This record gives structure tokens, C-alpha cells and sequence, in this order.
């Protein structure tokens, strides 16, 4: 629900990193709901205790992976005290990266994720900054 | 209520005629008396398919009737309306397309029923 | 089955479409789309094979199932509002409905899946109309109540329409599923910048229309199907796949070419909205729904591939039933663009 | 939608009489004579597609396209004035509606503001 | 592309079927033809979108009219109040046996 | 870029795809007597009837 | 609203919801889709008994009508996929999702 | 390495491998009904919670 | 669809197919077959068979007409170059487009008409040169899948008289028969031709013609008429070595095929055959 990113908005700044944390280990919990259920959906698992696996395996990834963002995003917060500039979520992005490399027991797949997923969270932060309208109404 | 009452007492009666039915002669069921009745001789083989064009080809055309007819049905009331010339056409109009329907397979050889 | 009777059903269709672009009253849109289905199906199943019965069981179970969520969503709007007339609906939780089961009946993801699969099943003939006319009667409704709309419900499916018409557009040979991911590409544009402004929709629309008309009565002229059937024709008529290649270009968008005015028409639009973001991503994936257009330009005028022997015969024979309507159709598709302005014609 | 549920107009009709008023566009408005090149290339394609001898056959129905295309074209440019015209219309009848809305702004001059200088280096 | 050819052509063949009143066969009042009569002459050239500003009131009013939503919100509140007072007090007598049948 | 498990499937046919056509067996195969009034006691009319 | 209304909504979310789930023959679904007919035929004659808006007494038999139409062809399709296979859902001749 | 291995890596090949996957990943060859049709269920489920807008 | 005026014709008659099978026999078979029947005899349909309908009405040069040439199948049958078989698939589209020539004028003029040798046959030619293996099996699996793809729809067969000579006595008047090439042809061949023949083609085929509705009739007469369509899967793809062609010698050799004076445009429009030029205006 659109209330639970309401949830995680109210960082405020980075102060409680754990009240963040968990936050945003809740996204990454939803999300991995989400891939899990298309995937069991669209990839009919066969015998339906591999499907749980499967799902296990997602959600425990993508729940990891926003954990580990929320915590070292407000950590940097926490401690450069800069503390609103975009690169200070972008080191948990490139972080995320590494933890999604884990899973997956590859560097190139890691090392990818890296850049890429740290890329897009600075765009994010930027985002909050500028009041980019993502789906701006028709106002016209 | 009413009819609610009738409906009740009805099954009723007729569930008890069956339990009387069943919990009475009291004998001695047992297999092959129980088996299925084939004139005789054992079955073949259990009740599978005997397919048809020959039903749905005009049962479907059972069931299209049945809903003209739904739509027949306002007609004895609607007969009493103010301005019988607008509603007279209509009247007529659906009669003649239900009998155009028939005529439509009529003679397109999809009427082969049996 | 006999013209006599070809014709009538492909008029009631042509009925079943006006009679939705006429009526105001919701219940004889419902029907508009009813009336659309039954008279939608049998043209599928003319020639008649193994394969398209299971076709048409696909696109008749999506559409029923479309039309069933439809019409519940319209009794909860009169439930309340305890009106009839199109306008604003009054209940989001109706209104979302009303989104999905058009968001069937346009075949945007992620409820595009029977799309390519249907076209595969019938003939270039059945297919085209199938991609052309089937796409008028939904957006017909879609412009009267885009008042009302839940844009970010609708944005959504307008990019993972243009996404999964991308990527599922790089990956096969045959022309035809080619050309289901190409619609259901071109649909994630017409429905994108509805919220928005819907004579830009219009506009795209009619373009879409006049190319895929392009396309597919160049199939039909060649009777290619698999990349590699549409491969032979250089040889044969060099000239139709010598245009094969300019209709693609348009479908593409490269810009002297009429089909970069939808594109262009709609960035201007959003931008005013501000939602600088959207068509960035929008316009960048386009692209990859180019590249296939350009490796199927590859197969065939671009390069020759190897001519099989016993076409020599068929040189001798000159194509027959000359389509009229045809050139027509390539030219408006293709040449129009300095007349842009003239879409305020559609006000 | 704008313009379309416009207060009174009628809605089938191609072209109201509310129109009429503005200048036709002349005979060889530039736009009009691309009309009927437009026809032409597609009088000469029509050709090339059905093998012929392209160019000289035919030469009767391409001059029926590119006629057709330039008459279409014709009654096209005119809905086209009469549109732009009409935005124009609403457009400044609503600034009138809306004085305050659209202040007229006072106009310092440069030597009145200052504004922040960027040497290049 | 809402063509309106039924409104240019005059036909109407399709409008009637529309809204609570518009005349009804042998003039059957609809349950809520006030409020929405109201409610439609507040409704004109106004036009759609100033129009869910300034007439929400009559729409509202229209609202309860369809479903009596606040009403039984209101008078299920009463009923599970009544439970509180039910050893408290002992309500009406004539309910029972009052003057409500001598009332015709 | 077909998948191997994709590479086992065969190419589609240039028409009709026939070769399912061979799959369809319906047939249904029943008797009379001898019982059966009209099997005059003592009959056994055993038939492979359609629908 | 009243529950009841609410009741037979839920109907329709469960003569949605059998649709989809659809398993093995797809007789099945000509059912659950009939089903879903049904319950949005209720649901509006609910309604045009309770505001007296008389006109659209005529609507749910109409209504009635073409979805019951439909479905009567629905089975035909199926006699064509029941032609070939004796049906059920599990074999379909298409590709790609 | 730095102009015929790399620099040719990062971003053609990048996207150009991307699309291999994503393509074979959407067009899954298959077809099956009762797959994306249960799809079409769980997308349900999830567009009316998720813009429900209402708490 | 101009039917509609007048829902399709209620006339029938039937063609006859002689099935003569053998060398100078073939022609002894022709012979009695025109003499046979009123409706013009098939002439065999050969290599300019089509050259014969094209316009000019003449055969043109062996290398783009067919490109296969019969005496170079028996001056050297098993060429490394496939003409074993790409003679045989040629024969095969060109005796397609007879039926369709014929089977035509039967439902336009509805009088009886006589064909040489027709489709059906055809079957026998190639199934004893995959015996003597002149040609490789992959290329009877093309003729196959194109035998299944194409012949399917023509429906109705037959009306057609099978018929019988000895092999040695076929030998007989072959040794007799003046060509040089048909002299040379082996016997083991042409015996297992006769067996195989014999053993199928008849075996089948007579319980079809044994038996010898309106609407499908209109719809296979529309078939008839624009012959690519019965053309239309002849040029499947499949590439075989033997059948394909690479790019350059196709884009050469129909490059050559238009600088001939019939070819350039459509028939009633062309200019250097003095087709009228008044419609050109
Ligand atoms: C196994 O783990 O090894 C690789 C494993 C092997 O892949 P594969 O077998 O080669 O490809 C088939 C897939 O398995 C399974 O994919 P599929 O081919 O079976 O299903 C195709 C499906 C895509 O496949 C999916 O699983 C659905 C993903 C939908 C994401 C929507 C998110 C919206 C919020 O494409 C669609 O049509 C999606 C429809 C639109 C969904 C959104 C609509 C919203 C309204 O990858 C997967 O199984 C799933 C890939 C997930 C892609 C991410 C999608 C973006 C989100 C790995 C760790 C996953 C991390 C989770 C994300 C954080
Ligand atoms: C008799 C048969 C022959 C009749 C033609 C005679 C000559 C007509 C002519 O070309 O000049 C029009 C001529 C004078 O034109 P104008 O109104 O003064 O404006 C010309 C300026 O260039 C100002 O013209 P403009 O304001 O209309 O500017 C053109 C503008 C708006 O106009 C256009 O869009 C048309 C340009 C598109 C290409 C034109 C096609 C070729 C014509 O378009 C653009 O600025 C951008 C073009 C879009 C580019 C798209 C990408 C391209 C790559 O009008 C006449 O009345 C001349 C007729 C005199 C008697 C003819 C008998 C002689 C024999
Ligand atoms: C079997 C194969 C499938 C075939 C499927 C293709 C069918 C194509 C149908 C295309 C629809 C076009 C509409 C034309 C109907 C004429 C009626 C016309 O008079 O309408 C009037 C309005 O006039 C029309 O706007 C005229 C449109 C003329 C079409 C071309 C305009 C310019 C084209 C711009 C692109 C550049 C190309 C130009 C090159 C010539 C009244 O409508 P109005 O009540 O007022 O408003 C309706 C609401 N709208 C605006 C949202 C639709
Ligand atoms: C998120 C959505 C946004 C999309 C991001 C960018 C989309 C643009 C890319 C669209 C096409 C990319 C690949 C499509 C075709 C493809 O995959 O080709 C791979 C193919 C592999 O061989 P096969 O086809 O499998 O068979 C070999 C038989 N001999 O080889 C190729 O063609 C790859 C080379 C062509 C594509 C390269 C395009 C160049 C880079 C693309 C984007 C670069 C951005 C531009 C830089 C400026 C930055 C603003």
C-alpha cells in the first residue's frame, strides 16, 4: 500500500537507523512477494514444495537486499552527517548490489548490480530533492 | 411463510418416503446383484462418449429460442400501453426474426435433429 | 461460408463497433462490445483449421472474461451514482475495474499474453482486421471517460505495454507474432498520453491504423509468413519488399518518416504536464521496439537470401485481385509528415 | 478534451457556418500543392506495385489521384484555419474574462536590474 | 470518439433509458427523483468540472438518498445504544398494545 | 535464440498442422438380448453404433 | 450498503476468482463464467427493485439476454476443441505466452 | 583491452546480453492457459489493493 | 464474389487423366488418349509447359526455364549436381499447374477436358529414383512435406483411366523408339517404377475414382484461378543443396529473365511486344 512507502518516507533525515531499516526491509519483503507470485504464476514450479522454496528464496533476497540499503543508506547518513546530498544513498545502492551478489554466488552479476542498482538510488534521492513528478497529473 | 411452508413439508415427505424406502427390507445385498444391468452379458466397458453434432447443432438452437420467448413474455402486459402503433411493430418484429432465424436454418441443412 | 453471409457478420461487426462510438448510454456500449464478440469470433474461423479453433478459444475466453468484469464494474458505478450516462464514474474501486477489463480489451500487458498468440492462429486477412478494427471500439470508450482515469493506474500498463512489446518483439521468426508485439508495442503510446490529452490519441491511432494497413496488405500481396517466406521475394516483385523496407522504417519512427508524428506529437504533450521522466524511458525503449523491425529489413529487401530453384516458374505469373485501396495507405503512412498541423482538424 | 463540448456548435457537422468568415486558403497555398504530390507518388506507386510501365500508362488514373488528394486537401485546410483560428478566439476572449490573471506585468529595463555576471574561464 | 449523431439527427432513440426521472410509464415517481431533480437543474453550463465542486451538496444530499447510508449508520447506533439502557429501561408499552391500530 | 529445451520443439507447419487428425478414436460398441423384448429372447445384435 | 449487496458481490469475487484458478477441461469455465452472470444479473435487479427506477426493470433480462447469449456460444467452440481431443485444457497447439 | 574488450563490454554487449535474456525470458515459447490466465488473476488482486488509494 | 449474382454453376462433367506408364508406351498411351476424349489433350506439360500459357505461347532456353534438361538426367543420372532430383520437383510444380490449367476450364466451361499424365502420378517417378538413389533422401522429404502441403486441398481426383504395358516390351519399343537418351535409360529402374506403380499408385487411387457440395466448389474454383496461389507453397523453403540457389545466380538469372520482350510489365500493357499503346493515352 501507498501508505507503506508513506511509512518509510518519514525517514526523517537518517536519525534511528534501525526504525529506517526495518522499513525498508519491509519494501524489499513486499517486493519479493510480488516477483515470487508472477514467477510461481508464469514458471509452474512442480510439486509445490519447491514452489515455497522458490519463494523463500526471493523474498529472503529482495527483504535482504532492502535491509542492508535502508541501514548503510542512514548509517552514511548518520555519520558524514553531509547528509542530504544524493551520493549518500547511492554507497547503499552500490552496496545492495554486493548483497545481491551473494545470493547469487557471482561477481559479474554483483558487480553489475553495483553500479546500476547504486545509480538508481542516487537518481531516487535526487528525485526528493527536485520533486520529480515520476506520474505527473494531467494539469495540462 | 406460504409456499416456503409447502416447499418444506413436500420434500420432507418425499425424503421420508425414501428413507422408508431404503431402512425397511432389510436383506441381503452383495456383488454381481449389484452389478450393472447390460441385458445379460457383462458391459463392454463404462459409459464414455457417444458424441453428436447432431445435439448441440440443434439444442443450441433449443436455447436461443428460449430466450426469445424470455422476451416474449412482457408481452400480455405491454399489450395495455398507451401508444399500441410504437409497440406493434416491435411486437411483430421479433416473431418475424425468431421464424427468420428457424427459416435461416431451415434451409441451410443445419436442421438435421435426430 | 458464402460472401452473402461473410458480409453481413463483418457488417454487424463494423454495427457492433459504431453502435459503441454512438450510444451514450453505458448498457448499449456493453452491448456494443457483445454484439462486437459474436460477430468477432466466426470470421475467425473461416478456412477453419486444428490450430485456429484453439485460437479462437483463446480470444473468446479473454474477451468474455473482459466483458464480464466490464459490466460488473459498471453496476457498481450505478450502485453509487444510480446513473447510466458515461461521464465521471463515481467509486474508484469500480473505476479500476472499468480500466482492467478495457485493459483486456486493448490487450496491454500484463494482460497481453492472448494477443500474439491469436494472431498466430488466422490468416493475414482475419489478423489485420483483428489488429485494426478490434482496437477502435475500447479506446472508443476510453476517450469519453478519460475525465476520470487513476493516471497512474493507467501510465503503468501504457510503459509495461511498451516494455514486454518490446522484448517480446526481438525474439521471433515468423512475421505474424511480429506484428501482435508491434500492436501490442503501438497501443502502450495510444494509451500512455490518454490521461493526458486524447486528440494526441486519436492521432497516433489513426496513424497505427494506416500503417499496420501498410503491412499487412504487403503480407497479403506476397503471401510470406515465416521471415524466411518473405525472404524469397526480392526476386519476385523486388518491388514490395523494396516498400516493405520503408513501412518498417515508419513503423520505427526514424523521423523524416509519418510515423515519428505520433511519437512527436505525444513528448510535446506530456512535457507540458511536466512528467519529463516517462517519455525519456518511453521514447528510449521505442527504440529497442525498432531494432526488430530492422534485423526483419535485414531478411528481406536489404540483403538477398538465397532463392530457392523452383521459383523460376512463378516468374511468368503476374499477381491477381489487385487490393485498390492499397497505395493509398503506403503514402499517407509514410510521406505525411510536414501535415502535422493538421491533426487540430481533430481538434 | 477542449474545444470538442464547446458551448453551442452542433457535433456531426464538418464545418460550421461560424466559419465561412475566414478567408479560404488560396488555390496554390503551398501546403494544397503537397496535397497533390502526395496524390501523385501514390498515383505513381500504384503503378510500380501492379508491375505496368511506370509513369507514362495510366497516366488517366493518376491524374484522378492526385485531383482526389488536392480536393480532400482543400476542405482539410480549410477545418485546419478555422480551428487555430477558433483557439485563438477563446484564448483572448479569456484573457479578457481574467484581467487579474494575467497582470500586465511592469517592464524594468536592463539598466533598472541587476543580474549576476559569469566571466568565462 | 463520442460522435453524438443520435443528438444531431434528433433521434433520442437511446437518451430516454437515462436518469432516475425523464419521464417513466404512467409517471411512476423514481424513490429519488427530488434530489436528483435538484441536482441536474444545478447541472448545465456549468459543465463537468466546476460542476463536482458547486453541486456536491445536492449530490451529496443525492447520495443519502440512494443508499441511506448515514441514516442507517445513525440508526444502528440508536439500536445498539437501546441494548445498553435494555436493564435500565423498559422503553414503550404501546408498541405493544397502543393506540397505533386505533390510529387508522 | 531458441533455448535447447525450446530446439526439441519442431517448426511450425506451412498449413494445417494434419497430423493430430490421426488422434481422434471415438467409437462406442453395444448389445441387445437377450433379454431385450425386441431381441425375441434369444438374440445377441451386438453393434458398434455412433452417437 | 447493506450486507446483502455485499454477500452477493463476494459471490462475484469467487465466480471470478473459479474462472481463473481453471483446471484441466474447460467445460468448467463455461460454468464459472455463467456463474458470474448470474451473480451480476442479481445484483442488478437488486438494485432496480430498490430505487423505483422503473425503466430499468427492462434492463436485467436484457442484460440476461446477451450474456446468456454468448455462453450459448461459448459451447459450440468447445464442441470444436472437444472434436479433435476429447477435451481439456491441458493441450494447447500455440506458442509463446 | 581498453578499446576493443572493454569499451565494447560496457555497453554494447551489456544491453545487447540484457535483451537476450529479457527475450527469452517474456516470449517463453510456451503458451499454456492456465498459466498467465492465473496471471491475469494475481495482477488483478494486486491493481486493486496497491491504487485502492483509500487507507 | 461475383458469384453471388448467381450462386455458382449446377453443371458437372469430369477430365481424363490417361495413366500410360512407360517410355515410347508414353506416347502410345497420349496417342490413344486424344483420340479418346473431346476435351484437348494434355501434351505433357513439360519444361516450357508454362512457356506454352506465359503470352508469347513459345518455350524459352532450358537455363532459366527450368534449368534442369531431361537428357542431362539420362546422359549422366546421379550428376554430383542434383539434377536428379531437380528435374523431378520441377516436373512435378509444372504438372501441378496442369491440373489447374484444366481443372479450371472444367468448372468454367463445364465440358470434359483431357489431361496427359497429371499429379498423381508423379509420385512414382521419384519413388523408384530413390531406389536406384539418383537422388538423396532429404530431397524426397521436401517432396513429400511439399506433396502434403500442396495436394491436400485439390480435393477432388481422378475420372482417369490407370493403365498397363510390359517392361521388356516397353524395352522393346524403346530399342525402337529413335532418341538416344531413352534408349540408354536402365531397366532395374524402370522395373521397379512399374512394381512400385502397380503396387500403390493404382491401389490407392481406384477407390477413390470408384465414387466418381456446390459451395466448396465456388471455393476451389477461386483456387483455380490466381495459379501462384496453387504455386503458392512450390517455393517453400527448406534448402537443400540441390534445389537452392545462392543469391547471385538468381539475382543474375532473373535479372536476365526481364530482358525479354513479354516479361517487363504485366501482358496488356506491354510495349515492346506491340501490345496497344492507346492505353497508355
Ligand atoms: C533463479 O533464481 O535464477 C534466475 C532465475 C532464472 O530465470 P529464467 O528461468 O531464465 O527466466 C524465467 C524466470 O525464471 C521466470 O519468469 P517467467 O518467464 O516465467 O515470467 C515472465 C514474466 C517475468 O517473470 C517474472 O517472474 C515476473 C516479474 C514481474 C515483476 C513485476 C514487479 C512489479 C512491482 O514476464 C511478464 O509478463 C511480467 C508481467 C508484468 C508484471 C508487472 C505488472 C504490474 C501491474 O530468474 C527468475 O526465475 C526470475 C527473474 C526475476 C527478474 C526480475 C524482474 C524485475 C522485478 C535472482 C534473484 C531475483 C531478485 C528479485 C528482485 C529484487
Ligand atoms: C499550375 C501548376 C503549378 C502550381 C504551383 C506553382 C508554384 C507554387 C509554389 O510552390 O509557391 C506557392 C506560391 C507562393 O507561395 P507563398 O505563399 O508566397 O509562400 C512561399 C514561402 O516559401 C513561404 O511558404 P510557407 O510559409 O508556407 O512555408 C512552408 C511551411 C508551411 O508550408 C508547408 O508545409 C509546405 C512545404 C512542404 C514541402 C513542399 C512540397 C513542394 C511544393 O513549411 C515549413 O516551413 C517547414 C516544412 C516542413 C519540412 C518537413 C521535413 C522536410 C525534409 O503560391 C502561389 O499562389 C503561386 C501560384 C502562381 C501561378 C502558378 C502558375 C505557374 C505555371
Ligand atoms: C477492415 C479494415 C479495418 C478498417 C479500420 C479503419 C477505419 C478508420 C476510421 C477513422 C475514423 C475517422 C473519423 C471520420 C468520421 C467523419 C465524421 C466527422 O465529420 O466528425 C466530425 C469531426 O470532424 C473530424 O474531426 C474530421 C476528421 C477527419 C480525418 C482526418 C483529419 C486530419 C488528419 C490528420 C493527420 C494528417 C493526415 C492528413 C493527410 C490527408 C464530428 O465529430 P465531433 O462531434 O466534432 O467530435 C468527435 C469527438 N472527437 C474529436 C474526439 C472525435
Ligand atoms: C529499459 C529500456 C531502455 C532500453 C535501453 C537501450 C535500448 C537500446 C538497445 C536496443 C537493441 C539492443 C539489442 C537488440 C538486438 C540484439 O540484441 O543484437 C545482439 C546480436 C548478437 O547476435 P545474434 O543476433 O544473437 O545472432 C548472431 C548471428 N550472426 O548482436 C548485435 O546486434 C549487438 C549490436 C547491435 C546493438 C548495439 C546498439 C548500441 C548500444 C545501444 C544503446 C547505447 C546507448 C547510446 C550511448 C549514448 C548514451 C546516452
Amino acid at each position: 500500500a501507498k501508505t507503506l512507502l508513506h511509512k518509510y518516507s518519514d525517514i526523517p533525515e537518517g536519525t534511528e537507523c534501525h526504525r529506517k531499516a526495518y522499513a525498508s526491509t519491509s519494501i524489499g519483503g513486499a517486493t519479493g512477494l510480488i516477483v515470487s507470485a508472477y514467477s510461481i504464476a508464469l514458471k509452474p514450479p512442480a510439486s509445490f514444495l519447491e514452489g515455497v522454496a522458490r519463494t523463500g528464496r526471493y523474498t529472503f533476497t529482495s527483504a535482504a537486499i532492502g535491509a542492508i540499503f535502508g541501514l548503510t543508506s542512514c548509517i552514511s547518513a548518520q555519520v558524514r552527517e553531509k547528509p542530504d546530498d544524493p551520493l549518500n544513498y547511492f554507497i547503499g545502492g552500490c552496496a545492495g548490489g554486493l548483497t545481491l551478489g551473494a545470493r547469487t554466488r557471482s561477481y559479474g552479476i554483483g558487480a553489475a548490480a553495483c553500479a546500476y542498482m547504486g545509480l538508481t538510488a542516487a537518481l531516487v534521492k535526487m528525485g526528493q530533492l527536485e520533486g520529480w513528478q515520476v506520474f505527473a497529473e494531467p494539469k495540462v | 411463510m406460504n409456499i416456503m411452508l409447502t416447499l418444506l413439508t413436500n420434500v420432507t415427505l418425499a425424503s421420508l418416503l425414501v428413507l422408508i424406502a431404503f431402512w425397511l427390507p432389510q436383506l441381503n445385498a452383495y456383488s454381481e446383484k449389484t452389478s450393472p444391468y447390460e441385458c445379460g452379458f457383462d458391459p463392454m466397458g463404462s459409459a464414455r462418449l457417444p458424441f453428436s453434432m447432431k445435439f448441440f447443432l440443434v439444442a443450441i438452437t433449443f436455447l436461443l429460442f428460449d430466450l426469445e420467448i424470455a422476451l416474449l413474455l412482457p408481452l400480455p402486459w405491454a399489450s395495455q400501453t398507451n401508444n399500441l402503433k410504437t409497440m406493434l411493430t416491435m411486437a411483430l418484429f421479433l416473431l418475424i426474426l425468431l421464424a427468420a432465424s428457424l427459416a435461416y436454418e431451415w434451409t441451410q441443412k443445419g436442421l438435421e435433429w435426430a | 461460408m458464402n460472401p452473402i453471409i461473410y458480409t453481413t457478420l463483418i457488417m454487424t461487426v463494423m454495427s457492433g463497433t459504431m453502435l459503441v462510438m454512438i450510444s451514450s448510454h453505458w448498457l448499449l456500449i456493453w452491448i456494443g462490445f457483445e454484439m462486437n464478440l459474436l460477430a468477432m469470433i466466426p470470421v475467425l474461423m473461416k478456412n477453419f483449421n486444428p490450430r485456429a479453433t484453439e485460437a479462437a478459444t483463446k480470444y473468446f475466453l479473454t474477451q468474455a472474461t473482459a466483458s464480464m468484469m466490464l459490466m460488473m464494474a459498471i453496476i457498481i458505478n450505478l450502485l453509487y451514482s444510480g446513473q447510466w450516462t458515461i461521464t465521471k464514474m463515481f467509486n474508484p474501486v469500480a473505476m479500476t475495474m472499468m480500466t482492467m477489463a478495457l485493459a483486456m480489451k486493448l490487450g496491454l500487458s500484463p494482460f497481453h499474453f492472448w494477443v500474439p498468440e491469436v494472431t498466430q492462429g488466422i490468416s493475414l486477412q482475419a489478423g489485420l482486421l483483428l489488429l485494426t478494427w478490434q482496437k477502435l471500439a475500447p479506446l472508443s470508450v476510453l476517450c469519453q471517460i478519460s475525465q476520470s482515469i487513476n493516471p497512474n493506474l493507467m501510465l503503468t500498463m501504457a510503459m509495461l505495454s511498451i516494455l514486454i512489446g518490446g522484448w517480446g518483439g526481438l525474439n521471433q521468426t515468423q512475421l505474424r507474432k511480429i506484428m501482435a508485439y508491434s500492436s501490442i508495442a503501438h497501443m502502450g503510446w495510444m494509451t500512455a498520453v490518454l490521461p493526458y490529452n486524447t486528440t494526441m490519441t486519436i492521432l497516433n491511432l489513426l496513424i497505427y491504423i494506416t500503417m499496420t494497413l501498410a503491412m499487412f496488405m504487403l503480407l497479403i500481396h506476397s503471401s510470406a509468413t515465416t521471415t524466411l517466406s518473405l525472404s524469397h521475394t526480392w526476386n519476385k516483385m523486388p518491388v514490395i519488399t523494396s516498400l516493405m523496407m520503408v513501412t518498417l522504417l515508419s513503423m520505427g519512427g526514424l523521423p523524416p518518416l509519418s510515423g515519428f508524428m505520433p511519437k512527436w506529437m505525444i513528448i510535446q504533450e506530456m512535457t507540458k504536464n511536466e512528467s519529463i521522466i516517462m517519455p525519456t524511458l518511453m521514447a528510449m525503449t521505442a527504440l529497442l521496439n525498432l531494432y526488430f523491425y530492422m534485423r526483419l529489413a535485414y531478411s528481406s529487401s536489404l540483403t538477398m537470401f538465397p532463392s530457392t530453384n523452383n521459383m523460376k516458374m512463378k516468374w511468368q505469373f503476374e499477381h491477381t485481385k489487385q487490393m485498390k485501396l492499397l497505395p493509398t495507405m503506403i503514402v499517407l503512412s509514410t510521406l505525411v509528415l510536414p501535415m502535422t498541423p493538421a491533426l487540430s482538424s481533430l481538434n | 478534451t477542449m474545444m470538442s463540448g464547446r458551448p453551442g456548435r452542433v457535433p456531426l457537422q464538418f464545418l460550421p457556418n461560424e466559419a465561412r468568415s475566414l478567408p479560404p486558403p488560396k488555390l496554390t497555398d503551398p501546403r494544397l500543392v503537397y496535397m497533390g504530390f502526395l496524390g501523385y507518388c501514390s498515383g505513381l506507386i500504384d503503378n510500380a506495385i501492379r508491375r505496368r510501365p511506370v509513369v507514362s500508362a495510366g497516366l488517366h488514373r493518376q491524374l484522378l489521384y492526385v485531383t482526389s488528394f488536392v480536393f480532400f486537401g482543400y476542405y482539410l485546410l480549410k477545418r485546419q484555419d478555422y480551428m487555430y483560428a477558433l483557439r485563438d478566439h477563446d484564448m483572448f476572449a479569456y484573457v479578457k474574462s481574467h484581467p487579474e490573471d494575467f497582470p500586465e506585468k511592469d517592464k524594468k529595463t536592463y539598466g533598472e536590474i541587476l543580474e549576476e555576471f559569469h566571466p568565462v574561464r | 470518439p463520442f460522435f453524438d449523431v443520435q443528438k444531431r439527427l434528433g433521434l433520442d432513440l437511446d437518451r430516454w433509458m437515462t436518469i432516475q426521472s425523464a419521464e417513466q410509464p404512467h409517471k411512476i415517481p423514481g424513490r429519488c427523483h427530488a434530489f436528483e431533480k435538484e441536482w441536474i437543474e444545478c447541472a448545465h453550463g456549468i459543465g463537468g468540472i466546476r460542476a463536482e465542486k458547486e453541486c456536491k451538496i445536492e449530490f451529496d444530499d443525492f447520495v443519502e438518498c440512494l443508499l441511506r447510508q448515514k441514516t442507517m449508520k445513525r440508526l444502528s447506533a440508536i439500536k445498539r445504544q437501546r441494548d445498553k439502557l435494555i436493564k435500565e429501561g423498559k422503553y414503550t408499552p404501546p408498541p405493544h398494545h397502543l393506540g397505533k391500530e386505533d390510529p387508522r | 535464440y531458441p533455448t535447447k529445451e525450446t530446439a526439441h520443439w519442431k517448426p511450425p507447419p506451412w498449413n494445417d498442422v494434419d497430423p493430430p487428425k490421426d488422434t481422434l478414436v471415438s467409437n462406442l460398441t453395444l448389445n441387445f438380448g437377450p433379454q431385450h423384448p425386441a431381441a425375441h429372447g434369444v438374440l445377441r445384435l451386438v453393434m458398434e453404433l455412433s452417437g | 450498503m447493506p450486507l446483502v449487496y455485499m454477500n452477493i458481490i463476494m459471490a462475484f469475487a469467487i465466480a471470478l476468482a473459479g474462472l481463473l484458478m481453471y483446471r484441466s477441461h474447460l467445460m468448467s469455465s463455461l460454468l464459472c463464467l455463467e456463474g458470474m452472470m448470474l451473480s451480476l444479473f442479481i445484483m442488478s435487479t437488486l438494485i432496480i427493485l430498490n430505487t423505483h427506477f422503473t425503466l430499468a426493470n427492462m434492463m436485467p433480462i436484457i442484460l440476461l439476454v446477451f450474456a446468456a447469449c454468448e455462453a450459448a456460444l461459448g459451447l459450440s467452440l468447445l464442441v470444436m476443441v472437444s472434436n479433435t481431443y476429447g477435451t481439456d485444457y491441458v493441450q494447447n497447439l500455440n506458442l509463446l505466452q | 583491452l581498453l578499446d576493443l574488450i572493454w569499451l565494447e563490454t560496457i555497453l554494447p554487449k551489456t544491453t545487447s546480453f540484457i535483451q537476450m535474456k529479457m527475450s527469452i525470458m517474456v516470449s517463453n515459447q510456451k503458451g499454456l492457459i492456465k498459466l498467465y490466465f492465473l496471471s491475469f488473476l494475481i495482477t488483478i488482486m494486486i491493481s486493486m489493493t496497491l491504487f485502492n488509494y483509500h487507507e | 464474389l461475383g458469384e453471388r449474382t448467381t450462386r455458382k454453376l449446377t453443371e458437372t462433367s469430369k477430365v481424363i487423366t490417361v495413366d500410360g506408364n512407360i517410355c515410347s508406351g508414353k506416347g502410345r498411351l497420349a496417342r490413344e488418349i486424344a483420340e479418346k476424349l473431346g476435351l484437348r489433350h494434355f501434351p505433357e506439360a513439360g519444361i516450357h509447359y508454362a512457356d506454352s500459357t506465359t503470352g508469347d505461347g513459345k518455350p524459352l532456353d532450358v537455363q532459366l526455364s527450368g534449368n534442369c534438361s531431361l537428357e542431362k538426367f539420362y546422359d549422366d543420372p546421379k550428376s554430383n549436381d542434383g539434377n536428379s532430383y531437380r528435374l523431378q520437383s520441377w516436373l512435378y510444380a509444372s504438372r501441378l499447374l496442369q491440373y489447374a490449367d484444366a481443372l479450371e476450364h472444367l468448372l468454367s466451361t463445364g465440358q470434359g477436358v483431357v489431361l496427359e499424365r497429371s499429379i498423381y502420378s508423379d509420385f512414382v517417378f521419384l519413388e523408384a529414383m530413390y531406389r536406384q538413389g539418383f537422388i538423396r533422401k532429404q530431397c524426397v522429404e521436401h517432396y513429400n512435406e511439399v506433396k502434403k502441403v500442396t495436394a491436400c486441398e485439390y480435393l477432388p481426383p481422378h475420372v482417369v483411366v490407370y493403365v498397363d504395358v510390359p517392361v521388356p516390351e516397353i524395352q522393346s519399343r524403346i530399342q525402337k523408339k529413335g532418341n538416344p537418351h531413352e534408349m540408354k535409360i536402365t531397366a532395374a529402374y524402370l522395373q521397379d517404377i512399374e512394381n512400385a506403380y502397380k503396387k500403390t499408385f493404382l491401389p490407392e487411387m481406384s477407390e477413390k475414382c470408384e465414387v466418381l457440395d456446390d459451395r466448396t466448389f465456388h471455393r476451389l474454383r477461386m483456387l483455380v484461378q490466381n495459379k501462384l496461389e496453387v504455386l503458392n507453397y512450390t517455393t517453400i523453403p527448406v534448402y537443400l543443396p540441390e534445389i537452392t540457389i545462392g543469391a547471385h545466380q538468381s539475382d543474375r538469372v532473373f535479372q536476365k529473365f526481364t530482358e525479354l520482350p513479354g516479361r517487363k510489365y504485366s501482358p496488356g500493357y506491354n510495349e515492346d511486344v506491340g501490345d496497344k499503346w492507346i492505353w497508355l493515352k
